[PDB]
């Protein structure tokens, strides 16, 4: 009933990997240099051909996120763990388990946003001062959803693409009979 | 007795009592020394307005006797008055040199004005124009 | 470059000014200093380089350099670099700065 | 050096105010050394008055 | 945030520097304040307020805060939401006003006097040099 | 306390050759021998601070990069580089880099 699909802007999933690993002799082992110690207690690696980031924790435990894709992230994190096993430890892919998926899309048409606060205002929060988008979280499914004037609406809460969608068109209705002229 | 606590008696009631300072050189050892830090206030010339009323939401009207006594307000002119680092260290041996501004004419209250004085509106104004105010002569 | 080769020049004679007192302290005489100064000149000839008055992993002729830096930043695919007070070898010639910068793109 | 002289401004603006409506002669602070008749309401049933 | 929702809620609208000129709250602990003060208010249950304020910092009689009103609200009506935060573009208002009239009341002064931004008064001249068509109204 | 990375040059390679020599030379104590090239890394220091003025810039694409502790494998390849007058193209170029400011 939307008329167009939403586009993702970040999937963010959760890796473990079941087994301790040594930052510091990463470091020693990397190939790299842009880190300071003192600044995180997991490290950060952005690989090249699908730009995703982990962040190792002590024991294995990482969430992925910079993907754009489930199974790009699933390879990124056999390429994380390939990387760990050739520096000499340990490292099995376990649950892709995902949190939180990033998703921006427009639909190109004027907006009636107070109509839109005044009206939906049990989960609508708009202000205009500090910025021009509204803050609208929606329970069935516990969804969060953003509102610009010029019809940026960008998306996140959703653990799925379905759902994200879902909310999409969850949305679309009362966003369109919500339009300015 | 209004023009004169008007024109002299304020200036000199400021200027008697004008400086407060805070000069901090370290108040204490060290600190490593410290400097004079001059933290000094001072007032300087007095100004005052003509009566001069604004409201919520409002311009600030020239105000005149007549609508202050319909609407009940306050025939008041606001006053505002000027408000005035460059140091001296000592450690300790010797001493006798151990001595701010950053803005102007600040913001200081509103007084009654009496009518007729001489900062009043009406002190000035001809029969005809005093008729055109709308007050008896 | 002149100002390379001067540049050549000023270093050279800093450390031969500095090996002095270094080697008198070691009790050897000029004769020998005298051979690492000629070592020293057959071996900038034999570079050649500038003109002179005399997978995943970790993997001469490749361009060499060293420097020091103000600040570098990126976005997003894009590192931006600060240079100072730095020498490259570059392509068999050598030059030096005291500030440069390097303006480079990551794919 | 800003804030707190406004509510300065209230602090004089309200004291002068207070005293000439209410014609006791000191703060707001119950009256102490204080004369009460200072300042009557003007008389106007008469000009001769 | 409750001195804020109080004095617009009585229908006196300040604005977020005067606010954070009177106290700095950083603008952010203050955002989330408001909010949370909106969701509490809600549970438990104004732009066109801004200009004589400013001409009354300026210094102008009536006719120019009745042309900036109206231009206000037929820009409002039209399109040009052009500014996040269109204060700025209410400002302008009354800068095309006074252009309008004669008054030297010059964008540089204006600039400091208002707090804001000169390019941003230079960019709503342009805008509404294009939109001259119809803000008049005799 | 400063780095001792002068040796990666053209210079700093010939001066541990010819001190290399002097060692198989066995003319040098060891000690004497670091403490020599400290006194190296520190007049080069001051020399490549004062005794150089213009500038020069490279421009091209990297390829090498990451997130570890600040020993920058960075690799451009294809770049350019002119000085103030000659241009040079270049077809790959190796930076690496260590910390600037004196870290106490």
């Amino acid at each position: 009933t939307s008329g167009i699909v939403p586009t993702l802007q970040n999937i963010v999933a959760t890796v473990t990997l079941g087994c301790r690993l040594d930052l510091k002799t990463v470091a020693l082992h990397a190939r790299n240099a842009e880190y300071n110690p003192k600044r995180f207690a997991a490290v950060i690696m952005r690989i090249r051909e699908p730009k995703t980031t982990a962040l190792i924790f002590a024991s294995g435990k990482m969430v992925v996120t910079g993907a754009k894709s489930e199974d790009d992230s699933k390879l990124a994190s056999r390429k994380y763990a390939r990387i760990i096993q050739k520096i000499g430890f340990a490292a099995k892919f376990t649950d892709f388990k995902i949190q939180n998926i990033v998703g921006s899309c427009d639909v190109k048409f004027p907006i009636r946003l107070e109509g839109l606060a005044f009206s939906h205002g049990t989960f609508s929060s708009y202000e205009p001062e500090l910025f021009p988008g509204l803050i609208y979280r929606m329970v069935k499914p516990k969804i969060v959803l953003l509102i610009f004037v010029s019809g940026k609406i960008v998306l996140t809460g959703a653990k799925q693409r379905e759902e994200i969608y879902q909310a999409f068109e969850a949305i679309y209705p009362v966003l369109s009979e919500f339009r300015k002229m | 007795s209004f023009n004169q606590f008007v024109d002299y008696t304020l200036q000199d009631i400021i200027c008697e009592d004008s400086t407060l300072i805070l000069e901090q050189l370290a108040q204490h050892t060290t600190e490593s020394d410290n400097i004079s830090r001059k933290y000094e206030i001072s007032f300087g010339k007095i100004y005052v307005t003509k009566p001069m009323v604004n409201e919520s939401d409002g311009v600030t009207h020239a105000l005149y006797p007549q609508e202050a006594r319909l609407r009940n307000l306050t025939y008041s002119s606001g006053l505002f008055v000027d408000v005035k680092t460059y140091e001296a260290i000592d450690v300790p041996g010797r001493e006798l040199k151990y001595e701010d501004s950053e803005s102007g004419k600040v913001f200081i209250g509103r007084l009654p004005i009496m009518l007729r004085s001489k900062n009043c509106y009406l002190s000035e104004a001809t029969e005809s124009d005093l008729y055109k105010l709308k007050e008896c002569p | 470059n002149a100002e390379a080769s001067r540049v050549y020049e000023i270093i050279v004679e800093s450390v031969v000014n500095e090996v002095r007192e270094d080697f008198e302290n070691a009790g050897i005489d000029e004769q020998t200093l005298q051979d690492l100064k000629n070592i020293w000149q057959k071996k900038l000839t034999e570079t050649k380089v500038t003109t002179f008055s005399w997978d995943y992993l970790i993997s001469p002729d490749e361009n060499l350099m060293l420097c020091l830096y103000d600040k570098v930043t990126r976005t997003k695919a894009r590192w931006k670099c600060s240079l100072k007070d730095g020498v490259v070898t570059i392509n068999r010639n050598d030059y030096t700065f005291q500030k440069a910068q390097v303006e480079a793109e990551w794919v | 050096f800003n804030m707190k002289l406004a509510i300065n401004a209230k602090t004089i603006t309200s004291g002068l105010k207070y005293a000439l409506a209410t014609g006791n002669w000191g703060e707001q602070k119950k009256a102490m050394s204080s004369r009460a008749g200072v300042s009557q309401v003007l008389n106007r049933y008469t000009y001769s008055s | 945030a409750s001195i804020l929702i109080g004095c617009r809620r009585a229908e006196v609208a300040r604005t977020f520097k005067e606010i954070q000129s009177l106290i700095h709250v950083k603008t952010k602990e203050f955002g989330k304040t408001l909010n949370i003060m909106k969701n509490i208010l809600r549970g438990k249950s104004q732009n066109l307020t801004y200009i004589p304020r400013f001409c009354s910092h300026l210094g102008l009689p009536m006719q120019v805060t009745t042309s900036a009103e109206y231009t206000a609200k037929k820009c409002k009506e039209i399109k040009e939401i052009a500014g996040k935060s269109p204060i700025t573009i209410a400002v302008v208002s009354i800068y095309l006003n006074i252009l309008l009239f004669q008054i030297p009341i010059t964008a540089a002064k204006v600039g400091q006097t208002l707090q804001v931004t000169e390019g941003t008064i230079k960019s709503g001249y342009k805008i509404l040099y294009e939109h001259r068509d119809k803000l008049v109204d005799p | 306390g400063y780095y001792e990375l002068y040796r990666r040059s053209t210079i700093g390679n010939s001066l541990v050759d010819a001190l290399d020599t002097l060692i198989s030379d066995g003319r040098i104590e060891a000690s004497l021998a670091m403490r020599v090239l400290e006194t190296f890394d520190k007049v080069v220091a001051e020399t490549l601070k004062d005794n150089t003025q213009s500038k020069l810039t490279v421009k091209g694409n990297l390829d090498t990069y990451g997130f570890c502790d600040d020993v920058w494998t960075f690799i451009v390849k294809n770049c350019q580089v002119t000085v103030e007058q000659s241009v040079i193209s270049v077809d790959k170029l190796r930076i690496v880099a260590c910390n600037s400011k004196k870290s106490e």
